[PDB]
């Protein structure tokens, strides 16, 4: 499940005159739920190397750092 | 939203702080506004104003994620559900 509207108007804050052909909006969806796959996965591993139990704001911005860099199209 | 929640708890299998889910908020924000800048580059440089399959194809491809040994269609089946998979692969 998941909010396409949301998706639409969220790429229309950025670029209003960006046209998403039908079923777009699904692979753009994809591509995030894959950042956020990457996200999860550096973060974790940057918990891991703190011995962290927890995932920590840290963690997640080092991670952020990383993966925005792998994101670049 | 609550909905990055479910999704990054999901992956990431461990607890997480409240501020950590901000984090991965913000850094969802980021990643949009990121993503839209390089598809109207996509557009534009093919001369349109619509995002079409393919761009965002070559979008997944330039972040590795779309490979030779892993084409595009297998990530469709892994990772959304069905009623998506049939609209992006009804054959």
């Amino acid at each position: 499940t998941v909010p396409r509207g949301t998706l639409r108007k969220i790429i229309k804050k950025h670029k209003p005159h960006l046209r998403l052909a039908a079923n777009t909006d699904l692979l753009v969806h994809l591509s995030f739920l894959l950042f956020l796959h990457r996200l999860a996965e550096e973060a974790r591993t940057n918990a891991f190397e703190n011995k962290s139990k927890i995932i920590k704001p840290e963690h997640t911005i080092a991670a952020a750092k990383v993966i925005l860099k792998k994101s670049r199209g | 939203s609550s909905l990055i929640k479910q999704i990054f708890s999901h992956y990431v299998k461990t607890p997480v702080t409240r501020d950590a889910y901000k984090i991965v908020e913000k850094c969802s924000e980021r990643y949009f506004k990121q993503i839209s800048s390089d598809l109207e580059a996509y557009s534009q440089h093919a001369g349109r104003k619509t995002v079409e399959m393919a761009d965002v194809e070559l979008l997944m491809r330039r972040q590795g994620l779309v490979t030779d040994k892993m084409p595009l269609h297998v990530l469709v089946e892994r990772h959304l559900p069905l009623e998506y998979r049939k609209l992006l692969i009804p054959i």
